[PDB]
C-alpha cells in the first residue's frame, strides 16, 4: 500500500502474526523494508515488530540490534532501543545494558526516552548482585528527574522508567511466554 | 565506518548558522556583564554566556 | 478548548504557488490568502491559494480586498470546489520567519473570523531543493496563558515539532505566537508525474538522444592519468616512512566510469545502429 | 534503389544508365555526377557510388524499402541486443 | 526628528528630512493640527 | 514560428489539480482551460495557467463552450497580479485530439493571434513528456492536398524555477555516475527498441493501412523523405559504415586500445591501494 | 548599477555596486561575456544578483 | 427570474435587407424590444444568444443587462447558412452550463433561411427537449422555409403537447413590420 | 545517502556569494573575517577549504547568509 | 453608446492606479532625489542614500518631461 501508515499497519501484522518464532521470511522482509521505506515511521515500527518476533531467542537480539544502534537516523535508533527493551523482556542479557548506556546519552531527546523507557524495562525485577548496573540507571533516572536544563519531553520518560523498574511493588513482572511455553497474548497486547 | 562518515556530513549542517560579531570589550563589569564596542556601530552593553 | 500538536497538510501546488509568488516580488513584500479545508482540530489542510492584488499599504488588513475575494470564491465554485480561506501567507524577505506587530493584528482579526487563520511566512532565502524555508505560525491570547499554553497528548509528534526547535529571531518575538507542525500533503500522482518530469525534462534522460564523448574524452582521461601519476609520490613517501609512531587520492572511480561507459558505446555503435 | 554492396557499381553500370561507352562511362561519369544535388561517395577505380547522402524522391510501390527489407526487420536485433544486455548485467542494473 | 524644508498647498505634502539620510514626502500624522505644522523647524515622524 | 514550448511544472501541476478535481465525473476525459505564457523570443514560455468552463460533446465534436465573460475575468484578476502575464494558448486532456480541436483553436485565434493547444495527458507511461504542443494552420499544399489544413506539432521542453524539487526529489534521487553506462545506456536501449520499433511496425502496417484506414502509402512527403533520411546509412549488406575496415576498424580499435590501457593502469593502482589498507593495515595481531 | 570589477570566471565575475560592497555574480542568459571586458556598467537584481542590461 | 439563449441567422439570405429597410435590422430591434420586456420583467434576467450561420458558436454568455445585448447585437455579418439542430444543441447546453439554472429557461431563434426539410429528426432532437421540459419559441424573419407549417405540428412537439406552448413566427410575405412581427412574441410565448 | 550529503555539500558553496578579507583563522572549522561592508564576523570554514591557502590574507567570498567561508 | 461605456470605464483602471502611485510618496522609503540620467530601450536615479539604481521601465509618468 502506498500509505505510509498502511505500511506501519502491515508491519504490526507481520509482528503479531509471526510472534514468537523466528521466521527467516519474515525477519528478511523486516529488515528489508526497514532499510528502504523513506518513511521513518514505518521504519521504526518495523524495528519494533523486529524485537517482538524474537524475544524466545533474546541472546540473538543484540547481535542484530547492535548495528541499528548507530546509525544516521534518530528513529532508527529510537525503535533500535525498544525492541532491544522488548526483546529482553526483564531478563538482563548483560550486553542489551551494556549497548544501552552508551545509547543512553544520545543528542537527539527522542532517542533519551527510547533508551531510558528500554533500560526501565529490562532491568524490572533485577537486584544489584544479580545486575551491578541497575544502581547507575536507578541514580541516573532520578538525576534526569532532577535537572532542570534537559528537555521535558526527554524527562517524560525518565519517570515512567522509574514506575518500570519498581512497578508493583516489586512483586509484579513482565513475562511474554508460560512456564509451560504457551505464550502470554495480554502480555503481547500489552507491549 | 561509513556510517560515521555520514554523520560527519550530516555535522557539517552547523554551517547553516550564521557567524557572530566581533567587539573589542571596552569594559566589562561585574554582574555579568560587559560594554562592547562593534566596528561597524557605537557601543553598547551586554549579558555574558556561561561558557 | 485546548490546543494541542496539531498538523497542516500543504498541497505540492499551494506550496510551489506560495513560493512563485513570493519571488515574484521579494522586494514588495507580497502576501496574499489560501483556500483551505477543516477536517479536524488536529489536522487542517489546504490546497488552492490565490494572490491578493498588490498594494502600498503593504500587508495591512485593509490590503484585503472584499470584491476581490467574492468574485473569486464565485468562480472557483462556479469552476471546481473551492474552499473557505484558511488564512494569509506572506514573504519576510529579512531573515528566515518572524512576524510583527501588523501581521500579529491581521491573524487576530482572520481569528476573529474563523478559528485557525493559520499564517504563512516565506522568504527568498531558498536552496535548489534544500531550503524549504516556508512556517506557519498561529498566535496565543492572552487570557488563558494562565492555563497551559500547548495542551499536548502525544510524545512522538510533539518530539518532532520541537525537533524544529525555534529561531533565533523566532525566540526574539516567539512569544504570542506557537508554531504549528507541516507536511506536504500526499502525492502519489503528482509525484509520478512529476518523477517522469525529470528523467526526461529536469535532467538528461531523453533516452533516444542519450547516447565529445569520443572526441574529448582523450584529453580528460590525459589529465587524469597526468593528476594521477603526480599524485601516486604521496603514497610512495608515505609507505617509505617508518612506523614513527595524503595517500587517499582516490581518482580512480572517475576513470572507471566515463571509460567503462565510453567502452560500452561500443554496443550502440555497432549493433543497435546498422 | 540500392544502397551499400551493390551502391558501389562498376562504371559499366552508369554507361548503361547513360547509355554512353564504357570509356566514354569512364570520360563522363565527370559531368555526369557534377549535377550539384546529391553529395556522397563514388570509386572511380570502377566508378563505385556506394554514395553517402541523396535527396529522393517518393518512394516506389508500398514502400519496399519501407518493410523488414531495409527497416523494421533490424528492430528485431535492437530488441535482441537489448534482452541480451539486460539479462547480462541485471545484479548492477538494479 | 526630522527637519521640515518645504509644504505644498491641497495636500501638504511636505518635503521632511529625517537627519540627513533621504528626503521623504510624508504627509501629517493624522492627530495633529495642520496649523502647527510649518516650515523648517524639528518635528518628530515615526518610522512606519 | 512557435518553433519552441517550455511549460513550467506549476502549469502541470495545475492541469493535474484540477482534473483530480474534477475527477468527480468523468465524462469530460478532457481539461480545456486557458494557458498563459511570454514571448521572451520566438520561443514561447509558458507559466501559471487555469480551468475554464468547458464541454467536449461527441456530437459531431461540435458541443464546446468557453464562457467569454469568466474568460475575460480571470484575464483581468491575473494581470491585475501579473501584468507580464497574458493568454499565449489553451490547453486539453483526453491524449486522442477530439476532432473539435480545430473549431475550439479558431476561438483562441481571436484571443490571441497565434494561439497554440497544448495536450496534457494526466498518466505518464514512459519516454517523451507527457505534454504534446499543436498550432492550427490553413495553406495551400504544393502537393495538391485539399485546403491543405491540419494541426501541426511543435517541440515542448519544462521549465524552471526554485525550491521545487524539495517537494517531491528529496524523498528520492540518484544523481551520479554509477548508473551512466550502467542504467542509461539500458534506458536508452530499451527506448529505442521499443518506441522506433512501435512507429517502424505502425508504417510497416500503415504501407497498406495507407489504402484501409491511414491518409496514403505515397503520402505526406515529410513521411517517406524522413524515411529516406533515415535511411542515409544502407541498414543493409556491407552498409558502408561498420564495414569500412581501415576507417572505421582501425577507430574504433585504437579507441578501445587506449580506453583498454588504461583500465589496466586503474586496475593495477587499484591493486596496490587496496592491498595496502589491507594486510599492511589489517595484519595487527597486537599480541 | 555597479561595474564589472573582473572576470573571475567565464560564468561567474566579480562586480561591485557603486554603493561600495563587491558581490560575485553571473550571466543571466546571454550577456555577451566578449564586450563584458573589467569594467562594464551593468544593473543587478536585489533578489538573486544576476546580470541584466549593460550600458557604457 | 429568466435566462434566454436566441438563435438569430446571419445568412447570404440574410444579406438581404428586405424586411423593412433591413431584414437583418427587423430581427435586431425584434431581439432589442424583448429583451426590455424581459429586463422590464426582472432587472436579473439573462440574455445571450448565437447565430446559426454555418457555425453555432455561443455569441457571449448569458448577461443579465440589456446594453451588452444591443451592442453585440450589432456587427451581424451575415454570410453563413443556417444549422437549427447545432444552434438548439448549443443552446440547451449553454441552459444547463449556466450557474443560475434557477432561471426560467427559454429560447428565441431568428432564423431567415430555408430549414432542413427531415421533420423526423428535428423531432426527435427537440422531444427530448421536451421530456426535459424546455421551453423554446422560433422566430423567422426573410426568406425561409417558406411559411413552414410542418414545424407546427413539431411545435405541439417541442413546447405544447397541451401544456405551455410556443408560437413560431414564419416570414410574413413582403415587406414586414417590426411592431406586427413582435406582438406576437409577448402575445404568446 | 552518503553521496547525496557530499552534493549538498558541494552545492552549499555554489549560490552567488559575497566578497571580503579574511582577518585571521582562530583553529580548525573556524575563522575571523572581514566583510565589503567593513564588518568583522566569527564564522566556520568547511572542510574543503586547504589551510594554506587561507593563512595569508588575500580574498576570500563568504556566504551571504551563513558568511562561511567557501 | 458605447462610447460613454469606455469613457465610464476610465472611471477603472485609473482609480486603482491612483491608490498604489500615492503611495510611494508617502511611504518612507520614498528617497525622492535627483535621476542621474536618462536612456532609452529606461532611468537612471541616484537616491538620497547616496545609491544608483537602473529602472528598466524609465518611469509611470511619461518620459518626456524627464530632465536630467
Amino acid at each position: 500500500d502506498k500509505d505510509p501508515i498502511l505500511r506501519r499497519s502491515g508491519m504490526y501484522t507481520v509482528a503479531m502474526a509471526y510472534c514468537g518464532s523466528g521466521n527467516n521470511k519474515a525477519i528478511r522482509r523486516l529488515l528489508h523494508v526497514a532499510v528502504s521505506d523513506v518513511n521513518d515511521d514505518v521504519r521504526r515500527a518495523a524495528v519494533e515488530s523486529l524485537g517482538f518476533i524474537l524475544f524466545r531467542t533474546p541472546e540473538q537480539c543484540p547481535s542484530v540490534v547492535s548495528l541499528l544502534s548507530e546509525s544516521y537516523n534518530p528513529h532508527v535508533r529510537y525503535g533500535a532501543a525498544m525492541a532491544l527493551g522488548i526483546c529482553c523482556a526483564g531478563t538482563g542479557n548483560k550486553e542489551a545494558i551494556n549497548l544501552l548506556e552508551p545509547m543512553t546519552n544520545d543528542p537527539v531527546n527522542y532517542v533519551r526516552q527510547g533508551a531510558l523507557i528500554a533500560s526501565a524495562l529490562i532491568m524490572i525485577q533485577q537486584t544489584e548482585i544479580t545486575c551491578p548496573k541497575v544502581n547507575q540507571f536507578r541514580q541516573l533516572y532520578s538525576k534526569v528527574i532532577n535537572d532542570k536544563h534537559d528537555d521535558v519531553m526527554a524527562k517524560f520518560g525518565a519517570i515512567l522508567a522509574q514506575g518500570i523498574l519498581d512497578a508493583g511493588g516489586h512483586n509484579v513482572t513482565i513475562s511474554l511466554q508460560s512456564r509451560t511455553g504457551h505464550t502470554h497474548m495480554p502480555s503481547v497486547v500489552g507491549v | 565506518l561509513n556510517a560515521k562518515v555520514r554523520l560527519l556530513r550530516e555535522e557539517l549542517q552547523l554551517l547553516q548558522e550564521q557567524g557572530s560579531y566581533v567587539g573589542e570589550v571596552v569594559r566589562a563589569m561585574d554582574k555579568k556583564k560587559v560594554l562592547v564596542k562593534v566596528h561597524p556601530e557605537g557601543k553598547f552593553v551586554v549579558d555574558v554566556d556561561k561558557n | 478548548a485546548v490546543d494541542t500538536a496539531e498538523q497542516v497538510y500543504i498541497s505540492s501546488l499551494a506550496l510551489l504557488k506560495m513560493l512563485k509568488h513570493g519571488r515574484a516580488g521579494v522586494p514588495m513584500e507580497v502576501m496574499g490568502l489560501m483556500l483551505g479545508e477543516f477536517v479536524d482540530d488536529y489536522t487542517v489542510r489546504v490546497i488552492d491559494v490565490f494572490a491578493m492584488p498588490q498594494s502600498g499599504t503593504g500587508v495591512s488588513v485593509e490590503a484585503v480586498d472584499p470584491v476581490f475575494q467574492a468574485k473569486m470564491l464565485d468562480m472557483l465554485k462556479q469552476t471546481g470546489r473551492p474552499e473557505m480561506v484558511v488564512g494569509w501567507y506572506h514573504s519576510h524577505p529579512g531573515f528566515g520567519c518572524w512576524l510583527s506587530g501588523v501581521d500579529i493584528n491581521t491573524q487576530q482579526s482572520f481569528e476573529a473570523l474563523s478559528e485557525r487563520a493559520v499564517a504563512v511566512v516565506v522568504d527568498p532565502i531558498q536552496s535548489v531543493k534544500g531550503k524549504v524555508v516556508i512556517d506557519a505560525f498561529r498566535l496565543i491570547n492572552a487570557n488563558m496563558m494562565v492555563l497551559g499554553h500547548e495542551p499536548r497528548q502525544t510524545t512522538s509528534n510533539l518530539g518532532h515539532l520541537n525537533k524544529p526547535s525555534i529561531q533565533a529571531l523566532i525566540h526574539g518575538l516567539n512569544r504570542h505566537y506557537y508554531s504549528i507542525t507541516i507536511n506536504y500533503r500526499k502525492n502519489e500522482l503528482e509525484q509520478k508525474m512529476l518523477l517522469n518530469l525529470h528523467k526526461k525534462s529536469w535532467m538528461e534522460g531523453l533516452t533516444l538522444q542519450d547516447y565529445v564523448v569520443k572526441e574529448m574524452l582523450e584529453l580528460a582521461k590525459n589529465y587524469n592519468k597526468a593528476v594521477e601519476e603526480e599524485d601516486k609520490m604521496t603514497p610512495e613517501q608515505l609507505a617509505i616512512k617508518n612506523v614513527g609512531k595524503r595517500h587517499l587520492e582516490e581518482h580512480v572511480d572517475v576513470l572507471m566510469t566515463s571509460n567503462i561507459v565510453q567502452c560500452l558505446a561500443a554496443m550502440l555503435d555497432t549493433v543497435v545502429f546498422k | 534503389t540500392r544502397p551499400a554492396n551493390h551502391r558501389q557499381l562498376t562504371f559499366e553500370e552508369i554507361a548503361k544508365s547513360a547509355k554512353i561507352t564504357v570509356n566514354e562511362v569512364e570520360l563522363l561519369v565527370m559531368k555526369a555526377l557534377s549535377v550539384g544535388l546529391v553529395k556522397g561517395s563514388i570509386d572511380e577505380v570502377d566508378k563505385r557510388v556506394h554514395m553517402t547522402w541523396v535527396q529522393p524522391r517518393v518512394l516506389d510501390l508500398q514502400q519496399i524499402k519501407g518493410m523488414k527489407d531495409r527497416l523494421e526487420f533490424w528492430c528485431t536485433d535492437v530488441k535482441s541486443m537489448e534482452m541480451l544486455v539486460e539479462h547480462q548485467a541485471h545484479d548492477i542494473l538494479t | 526628528c526630522t527637519k521640515i524644508i518645504n509644504a505644498d498647498s491641497e495636500d501638504p505634502k511636505y518635503i521632511i528630512n529625517v537627519k540627513q539620510f533621504a528626503k521623504f514626502v510624508v504627509d501629517l500624522s493624522d492627530q495633529v493640527a495642520p496649523t502647527d505644522i510649518e516650515e523648517g523647524m524639528r518635528v518628530g515622524v515615526d518610522r512606519n | 514560428a512557435v518553433q519552441k514550448v517550455v511549460v513550467h511544472p506549476l502549469v502541470l501541476l495545475s492541469v493535474v489539480d484540477h482534473f483530480n478535481r474534477i475527477g468527480k465525473v468523468g465524462n469530460q476525459k478532457r481539461v480545456v482551460g486557458v494557458l498563459l505564457g511570454s514571448w521572451q523570443k520566438k520561443v514561447l514560455d509558458v507559466s501559471n495557467s487555469f480551468a475554464v468552463p468547458f464541454d467536449e460533446d461527441d456530437k459531431d465534436d461540435s458541443v464546446w463552450f468557453l464562457d467569454h465573460d469568466y474568460l475575460e475575468n480571470m484575464y483581468g484578476m491575473f494581470k491585475k497580479v501579473n501584468a507580464r502575464e497574458r493568454i499565449v494558448g489553451w490547453y486539453h486532456t483526453g491524449p486522442k485530439l477530439h476532432k473539435n480541436d480545430i473549431a475550439i483553436n479558431e476561438l483562441m485565434k481571436r484571443y490571441c493571434p497565434n494561439s497554440v493547444l497544448v495536450i496534457i495527458d494526466v498518466k505518464p507511461k514512459d519516454l517523451g513528456l507527457p505534454t504534446e504542443a499543436y498550432i492550427s494552420v490553413e495553406e495551400v499544399h504544393d502537393d495538391g492536398t485539399p485546403t491543405s489544413k491540419t494541426f501541426e506539432h511543435v517541440t515542448s521542453e519544462i521549465g524552471a524555477e526554485e525550491a521545487e524539487e524539495v517537494g517531491v526529489e528529496h524523498l528520492l534521487r540518484d544523481i551520479k555516475d554509477t548508473t551512466v553506462g550502467t542504467l542509461s545506456q539500458r534506458i536508452t536501449n530499451q527506448v529505442h527498441g521499443l518506441k522506433g520499433l512501435n512507429s517502424k511496425l505502425l508504417d510497416i502496417r500503415s504501407y497498406l493501412e495507407k489504402v484501409a484506414t491511414g491518409k496514403l502509402p505515397i503520402n505526406h512527403q515529410i513521411i517517406y523523405q524522413l524515411q529516406d533520411v533515415f535511411n542515409l546509412l544502407p541498414d543493409v549488406s556491407l552498409q558502408e559504415f561498420v564495414k569500412a575496415f581501415y576507417l572505421k576498424t582501425n577507430d574504433q580499435m585504437v579507441v578501445v586500445y587506449l580506453a583498454s590501457l588504461i583500465r589496466s593502469v586503474v586496475a593495477l593502482h587499484n591493486l596496490i591501494n587496496n592491498k595496502i589498507a589491507n594486510r599492511d593495515a589489517e595484519k595487527k595481531e597486537g599480541q | 548599477v555597479g561595474e564589472v570589477l573582473k572576470q573571475l570566471t567565464e560564468e561567474k565575475f566579480i562586480v561591485k555596486a557603486t554603493n561600495g560592497p563587491r558581490y560575485v555574480v553571473g550571466c543571466r542568459r546571454q550577456l555577451d561575456k566578449s564586450k563584458l571586458k573589467p569594467g562594464t556598467r551593468v544593473a543587478l537584481d536585489m533578489t538573486t544578483l544576476t546580470i541584466m542590461r549593460y550600458l557604457p | 427570474l429568466e435566462s434566454t439563449m436566441v438563435c438569430v441567422d446571419n445568412s447570404e439570405y440574410m444579406r438581404n435587407g428586405d424586411f423593412l429597410p433591413t431584414r437583418l435590422q427587423a430581427q435586431q430591434d425584434a431581439v432589442n424590444i424583448v429583451c426590455h420586456s424581459k429586463t422590464r420583467s426582472n432587472p436579473e434576467n439573462n440574455v445571450g444568444l448565437i447565430t446559426l450561420a454555418n457555425d453555432c458558436e455561443v455569441l457571449t454568455t448569458l448577461t443579465p443587462d440589456t446594453g451588452r445585448i444591443l451592442s453585440k447585437l450589432h456587427t451581424v455579418q451575415p454570410k453563413g447558412k443556417i444549422t437549427f439542430c447545432t444552434g438548439i444543441r448549443v443552446a440547451h447546453l449553454a441552459l444547463k452550463h449556466r450557474q443560475g439554472k434557477n432561471h426560467k429557461m427559454r429560447i428565441i431563434a431568428f432564423v431567415g433561411s430555408p430549414v432542413e426539410d427531415n421533420e423526423k429528426d428535428l423531432v426527435k432532437l427537440a422531444k427530448r427537449l421536451k421530456k426535459e421540459k424546455v421551453n423554446v419559441d422560433i422566430i423567422n424573419f426573410g426568406e425561409e422555409e417558406v411559411n413552414t407549417e410542418k414545424l407546427t405540428a413539431f411545435v405541439n412537439t417541442l413546447n405544447g403537447k397541451d401544456g405551455t406552448g410556443s408560437h413560431l413566427v414564419t416570414v410574413p410575405p413582403g415587406p414586414s413590420l417590426a411592431d406586427a412581427l413582435i406582438s406576437s412574441p409577448i402575445l404568446a410565448g | 545517502e552518503f553521496l547525496h550529503a557530499q552534493e549538498e555539500v558541494k552545492r552549499i558553496q555554489s549560490i552567488p556569494l559575497v566578497i571580503g578579507q579574511f582577518l585571521e583563522a582562530v583553529d580548525q572549522n573556524t575563522a575571523i573575517v572581514g566583510s565589503t561592508t567593513g564588518s568583522n564576523y566569527y564564522v566556520r570554514i568547511l572542510s574543503t577549504i586547504d589551510r594554506e591557502l587561507l593563512k595569508p590574507n588575500a580574498s576570500v567570498a563568504l556566504h551571504k547568509h551563513s558568511n562561511a567561508l567557501v | 453608446v458605447l462610447r460613454v461605456t469606455h469613457e465610464l470605464q476610465a472611471m477603472k483602471d485609473k482609480i486603482k492606479e491612483n491608490s498604489e502611485k500615492i503611495k510611494v510618496n508617502k511611504t518612507l522609503p520614498y528617497l525622492v532625489s535627483n535621476v542621474i540620467e536618462l536612456l532609452d530601450v529606461c532611468a537612471v536615479i541616484k537616491t538620497s542614500t547616496r545609491q544608483t539604481y537602473f529602472l528598466p521601465v524609465i518611469g509611470l509618468v511619461d518620459a518626456e518631461k524627464l530632465k536630467p
